[PDB]
Formats: structure tokens, C-alpha cells, sequence
């Protein structure tokens, strides 16, 4: 993926079987890693 | 789309009947095609002819 | 030129009821996606809801309409909710109302004028039951209109029924027999047509003992015209031919769109089974993909075509609630808005999607030329009438509207003073 | 509706005795939304 | 002055209360009660000439004549005023001496 | 199509308006006069 | 009663609900593998893509 | 050779040939409603 954006961490629930997963418009909206355990939305860099 | 409904007639979707069976109307005689002789032919001819 | 010792005033008229025909509705299309774009097919249906929401909102859109359509009929039609049922013939005055009242003798409830108009305009067999509802198996064969089953064209009947729309167009007809503009205002009462037609003549200008003299007349030149309407209904098609274009584009743009059935676009058939057979598939099915999706675009272009169309239709149908908002339900004081001339009421009897508007207008037929005078100079002061211009014979000097011609005696009550003589440009002594 | 009777004359006139002032609110869709898109970067992602 | 346009019996005046995109009027509209059922005449006979009225009807309780504006039932005397000459008796239907 | 005199067609051209017929009457050349610089400021203000 | 400000609630979801289904039309397909831009991106080399 | 692939595509374009027809037709009837109120000409009255 390809994200220009402003990234911020996220409490969102989880599971280890929901690992991946979009938006229903198809943005970037559930990403987990054993590196920093928060979940991710890729809010946009300010853009208008 | 939303769980609520509000007062009017709403038109949803529309039907057609379900079919039964599959019913297949084959010539009923047992024979191979052709295209077993006519491709496998010794002779064949110029263009213009 | 433009006589500055002379004026002329309209001194006759004609009843000439003037037939506006007008489009307040249409055929109620409410087709289903799935079946106009796959017929029966399911894969195709999948392949559709790939885009998602379009044929949604395409259909929204349609229902939309339809449901416009309703609203037009009820903003038209359902105006009252003080139905007057269909009276004894009696008391009338002499206006023949028999052709627009609903006749006894046949069982549905439309009118011989309505017996005329939903007789010419051809349906070309349009509807739901007629190829939808006995065809299980094969059930009347070369059809005007075919292969509808393959579009899926739900032909909805309107929500107020012919017989219905002529039970709401007889309760605002006899809400105009016997009501003013009242009825339209909740509470609904009670008026003879002396009165009732007095007061129709009074908003345009026209005084209103002028009927008494003449209801004779003005019923023989109705009725007459109410005759020449029909004949010229049972001789030309010139008068319907607004709403027989209307329903000509309509059907036109339905056959079309069954040509848009029968069309390749760039494909090799109009059916869809030549990839649908047993062969793998990692490419072999994007080919009915763009071969679909060249036969998937004619739909938005016909509901796009159709939508200006119905907006077009919604113009000229809050023009025909405007119509009897302000021509049934009231009086129009707007030039040359409830059909050519001054309005003075208008009955609405029916048409297939469509409304016939009988404006009864008021056109001035003859012309006459006479002197006139800007003002009387009676004893040092500038007299001047209430109501109307100046007109003369030459020696004797009258006061007429500008629709008719009336003569008034020069009286004292009549002048009132409002100027000297000397600030008044060329007064007459 | 309901039905009410159709009574018809030669000369009669039916002055008021008295009148009811009743408010009612009639409503119109006047304006709406000031949408504007900036064409290029709605279309095909987040990428130009 | 529109029927049904903004009026409803009367248009007297409207209030354009703000809204989200759009705005709401409020019509005080205007109801006539109550009616009852009266004798006129189009003209009235005085010595051989009719007699018209200005912005009245003429109105009668069963014997005696008396003249009123059309808007609101509160019958006066039929004076020399309220009335003036306009053509003669023997041309009008339904006059009365 | 008739032919009316023309300050008579002035002195009832307003009064759809409402106010009463001596506006344009008794002052036929004074607001003439008034129109002709309307129309003068009119033909420079849409010729140039 | 909710009936009464009953168009101008209409016109504000005609509104509302024409920019949340053009938002959400950017979830549809239309023909393509994906709607998403970054499946496009990833899964394809550029002259195929 | 584009005029075979373009009678292919059934009638999209004779649909729009008959609008651009109904567009240039709609142009004359628009001149016909909004000019021609009336079809016979009065002649031009003297300035006096």
C-alpha cells in the first residue's frame, strides 16, 4: 500500500484472525504487527 | 438501506418463476460428426476452385 | 398610428374555449434493472451489481418519477378533500355540461369527451398483464409491442384510476357548477351559476351584468364550441397530436429501447450464453465482461433522456397544478397563462397520462374606433372617472374597461376632483 | 373526502357572519450544498 | 394574489423563519365561518329608473330592503348615497319597486 | 391589436401598482422629462 | 407531529445522501479487479496496469 | 470502415441525431414562442 498521511495510533478491537482490512469507502483501516501493537487508520496529510 | 422505515409503499424487487428440470430435446440417432473425414481428406483443392 | 384624438375599445367577444392540451403525466416506468440489462440471468445480475449503485439510484430514480407522477396527479387532481358526488341534471342555466358529466349508460365511469380521447390515443398494448400476466406458455403471438418479458418494463397503472380521476374531475366539476373558488379553501359552499359566472367575469375586468343579458348566448357558443371540439376530435388529430407525440416519444423511446435490446454494440449476439458453457475461465470470462458492458450503457443514456424528459413533464405538470390551482380552483389574472386570451374557467376532462384542460377563455372579436376626451372641465376643476378610458360618439362622452364596451352616463357621483383645468394639458369643456 | 349535497338557484347569496384566522407553515427547498471537487486527486486514489 | 400559490382564502402575509438550506414561511390564512342563505336582487326600482349600488348588494330579511358591502353581514339603510342612477326598470330581471 | 391615446395609457399603465392615476398625468413633461434622463443614462451606461 | 418540515428535511438526506452514495460508489468495481487504488497499485506492472 | 463499426453500435448516435435535431428544431420553436407572439407584421408608427 501507498498512504500520504498524517499517521497516529488507534485502540480499535481486534484479533489476530482480523489482521488486514479497508474501509467501506476503501481507505486504510486495520493493520497489525508485532512491532507496535496499535492498529492503524491513515488519516490524510491535511489535504483541501 | 437503514433499519428504519417510514410510512409509504416502497418498491423492493420484482420475480420470475424457478424451473424444475433441465428438459433436452437431442436428435435421438448415435453418429459421429464429419470433421473426422473432412479434415483427414487426401486431397484438397486451389483457392479460386 | 397611435391616435392621440381617437381610441378604440373591443366591443364584441367570443366564447371560444381553447383547448390546451397538456402532459401532466407519463407512462409510469418502474423497470428493474435486472430485468432490462439480463432479462432472467443471474450472472449478469452479479455483473451489475459490480458497479454497485448505479442501476440503485437509476431506479430511485424511476421510482422517483413514478412517485412524481402521483404527486403531480394529486396536486392536480387531488386538490379538495370536499367531494361533491354527481348531480341530477337540473338548474344549469342552459349550459350543456353532457359531454364532461360521466355518462350512466356505460359501466366504467368515463366521460364521451374522455370516450373520444382514450380511444384515439393508441397504448400500442402497454401495460403488465397483457404480456406479463396469462404468458406462462405462449399467449397472443405477434403483439404490436414485443419481447417485453426480455425488458421488464412495470407498467404501473396511476394510483387514481380513470374512473377515479373522473370521480375527483366530477367533484371539482360540480365544486364549479355549484362553488366559486370556495371549495378550494376548506370550507365548501354553496352558489348558482348567475352569481357563480358573475363573479368569474368579474376578476378579469368585465362587469358583470352583461351576462344576464346574454347566458343564452354564451351557453349556445359553448356548447357549440364544446360540439366543434368533438367533431374536430372525431375529424383531426391535430388537437390530441400534443399528447399523441407524447405518447409517440414515449413508445418510441420503448421500442427504441427494445433496438437497444436487439443491438450488438460492438458484440458478436444479443444473448449472453457464448462464454457461458463449460470451459475454464482465468480469461475467458473478461470477454462477455466488456461485451456485457458494451449493452450496459443504453439504460443510463434512455433514464437520462427520460429524466430531462420528466423534468419536462414536471414543468408542464406544476404548470398544470398552477393550472387548476389558479384556473379550476380559481381565477388567473397572469396574460395568456391558462391557455390564449382572458381566462374565465376551465374543467379538466382526462386523457391516457395526459389532462385536457378546456380553458374556457374570454377573446375579444370585433373593434371599433371613437373619439375621446383626457378629461371634463366642469366648474374650474379636472373631473375624473372611477373605473376605465374615455370614449365619445363625438358629442356625448362615455367611460368603458378595456375587455368590452360599456356606456356610462357623466354623473355627478361619477366625477370626482383631483386637478384644476389649467394644469391639465388640452382638457375639454 | 365525504360526500356533501349540490344545491343549485336562481338568486341567492351567502354573506358571512363570521371568521376564523388559522397559521399554517408552507415549506420550500430553497439552497444547498456547496460541493466542489478538486478533479485530479479524487480520482484514481491518492496517487497523481 | 395566486390561488394556492401562498394563499389559502385570504393571503395576508408570510414570516421567512431560517432554516438549514432553505427557509420556512408561516401564512396566517383566513377561513369564512359561517354563511347563511339570502334573497338579492341585481338592481332596485325607485321611480322608474334602477337604481345601482356602489360596492354593496341588496339584501332582504323577507319585507323590508337593505344595502351592505359583500364581505361582512351587517345590513344598513338603502339611502340616496349607497345608490346611483343607471338605466330604468323595465330592463331588469328580477327588479323590485 | 387597437390603439389607445398615449398619456391616458400612462395614467393606468401604474395603476397595477397601486398608487392613483395624477402621477403621470399632471406631470406629462416634467417627468418626461425625468424618463429622457433615464434613457439618457441609460443608452451612455449601455453603449459604453 | 414530524410531518410538518417535511421538505427541507427532504432536500437536506436528497443532499446528504447523494454525497454519502457518491461516497460510497468508490467501494464498486466497475469492471476493474479491484475499486480499491492500492490492489491496482500492487498486484500489476504498469503497461498491463 | 468506421462508419461499419459505427452503425454496429445500433442506434446510440441516431438517438442523438434525432436530439441534436430536436435541439436545432427546439431552437426554432423557441424563436417561434418567445418572437413570433403574433405571425402578422403592423407597420412602424411615426415619430410625431
Amino acid at each position: 500500500l501507498t498512504g500520504t498521511g498524517v499517521l497516529t495510533e488507534s485502540n480499535k478491537k481486534f484479533l489476530p484472525f482480523q489482521q488486514f482490512g479497508r474501509d467501506i469507502a476503501d481507505t486504510t483501516d486495520a493493520v497489525r504487527d508485532p512491532q507496535t501493537l496499535e492498529i492503524l487508520d491513515i488519516t490524510p496529510c491535511s489535504f483541501g | 438501506k437503514s433499519f428504519t422505515v417510514e410510512k409509504g409503499i416502497y418498491q423492493t424487487s420484482n420475480f420470475r418463476v424457478q424451473p424444475t428440470e433441465s428438459i433436452v430435446r437431442f436428435p435421438n440417432i448415435t453418429n459421429l460428426c464429419p470433421f473426422g473425414e473432412v479434415f483427414n481428406a487426401t486431397r484438397f483443392a486451389s483457392v479460386y476452385a | 398610428a397611435c391616435s392621440n384624438n381617437s381610441i378604440a375599445i373591443p366591443t364584441n367577444f367570443t366564447i371560444s374555449v381553447t383547448t390546451e392540451i397538456l402532459p401532466v403525466s407519463m407512462t409510469k416506468t418502474s423497470v428493474d434493472c435486472t430485468m432490462y440489462i439480463c432479462g432472467d440471468s443471474t450472472e449478469c445480475s452479479n455483473l451489475l451489481l459490480q458497479y454497485g449503485s448505479f442501476c440503485t439510484q437509476l431506479n430511485r430514480a424511476l421510482t422517483g418519477i413514478a412517485v412524481e407522477q402521483d404527486k403531480n396527479t394529486q396536486e392536480v387532481f387531488a386538490q379538495v378533500k370536499q367531494i361533491y358526488k354527481t348531480p341530477p341534471i337540473k338548474d344549469f342555466g342552459g349550459f350543456n355540461f353532457s359531454q364532461i358529466l360521466p355518462d350512466p349508460s356505460k359501466p366504467s365511469k368515463r366521460s364521451p369527451i374522455e370516450d373520444l380521447l382514450f380511444n384515439k390515443v393508441t397504448l400500442a398494448d402497454a401495460g403488465f398483464i397483457k404480456q406479463y400476466g396469462d404468458c406462462l406458455g405462449d399467449i397472443a403471438a405477434r403483439d404490436l409491442i414485443c419481447a417485453q418479458k426480455f425488458n421488464g418494463l412495470t407498467v404501473l397503472p396511476p394510483l387514481l384510476t380513470d374512473e377515479m380521476i373522473a370521480q375527483y374531475t366530477s367533484a371539482l366539476l360540480a365544486g364549479t357548477i355549484c362553488s366559486g373558488w370556495t371549495f378550494g379553501a376548506g370550507p365548501a359552499l354553496q352558489i348558482p351559476f348567475p352569481m357563480q359566472m358573475a363573479y368569474r367575469f368579474n376578476g378579469i375586468g368585465v362587469t358583470q351584468n352583461v351576462l344576464y343579458e346574454n347566458q343564452k348566448l354564451i351557453a349556445n357558443q359553448f356548447n357549440s364550441a364544446i360540439g366543434k371540439i368533438q367533431d374536430s376530435l372525431s375529424s383531426t388529430p391535430s388537437a390530441l397530436g400534443k399528447l399523441q407525440d407524447v405518447v409517440n416519444q414515449n413508445a418510441q423511446a420503448l421500442n427504441t429501447l427494445v433496438k437497444q435490446l436487439s443491438s450488438n454494440f460492438g458484440a458478436i449476439s444479443s444473448v449472453l450464453n457464448d462464454i457461458l458453457s463449460r470451459l475454464d475461465k482465468p480469461e475467458a470470462e473478461v470477454q462477455i465482461d466488456r461485451l456485457i458492458t458494451g449493452r450496459l450503457q443504453s439504460l443510463q443514456t434512455y433514464v437520462t433522456q427520460q429524466l430531462i424528459r420528466a423534468a419536462e413533464i414536471r414543468a408542464s405538470a406544476n404548470l398544470a397544478a398552477t393550472k387548476m390551482s389558479e384556473c379550476v380552483l380559481g381565477q388567473s389574472k397572469r396574460v395568456d397563462f391558462c391557455g390564449k386570451g382572458y381566462h374565465l374557467m376551465s374543467f379538466p376532462q382526462s386523457a391516457p397520462h395526459g389532462v385536457v384542460f378546456l380553458h374556457v377563455t374570454y377573446v375579444p372579436a370585433q373593434e371599433k374606433n371613437f373619439t375621446t376626451a383626457p378629461a371634463i372641465c366642469h366648474d374650474g376643476k379636472a373631473h375624473f372617472p372611477r373605473e376605465g378610458v374615455f370614449v365619445s360618439n363625438g358629442t356625448h362622452w362615455f367611460v368603458t374597461q378595456r375587455n368590452f364596451y360599456e356606456p356610462q352616463i357623466i354623473t355627478t357621483d361619477n366625477t370626482f376632483v383631483s386637478g384644476n383645468c389649467d394644469v391639465v394639458i388640452g382638457i375639454v369643456n | 373526502g365525504a360526500e356533501n349535497s349540490v344545491a343549485c338557484s336562481n338568486n341567492s347569496i351567502a354573506i358571512p357572519t363570521n371568521f376564523t384566522i388559522s397559521v399554517t407553515t408552507e415549506i420550500l427547498p430553497v439552497s444547498m450544498t456547496k460541493t466542489s471537487v478538486d478533479c485530479t486527486m479524487y480520482i484514481c486514489g491518492d496517487s497523481t
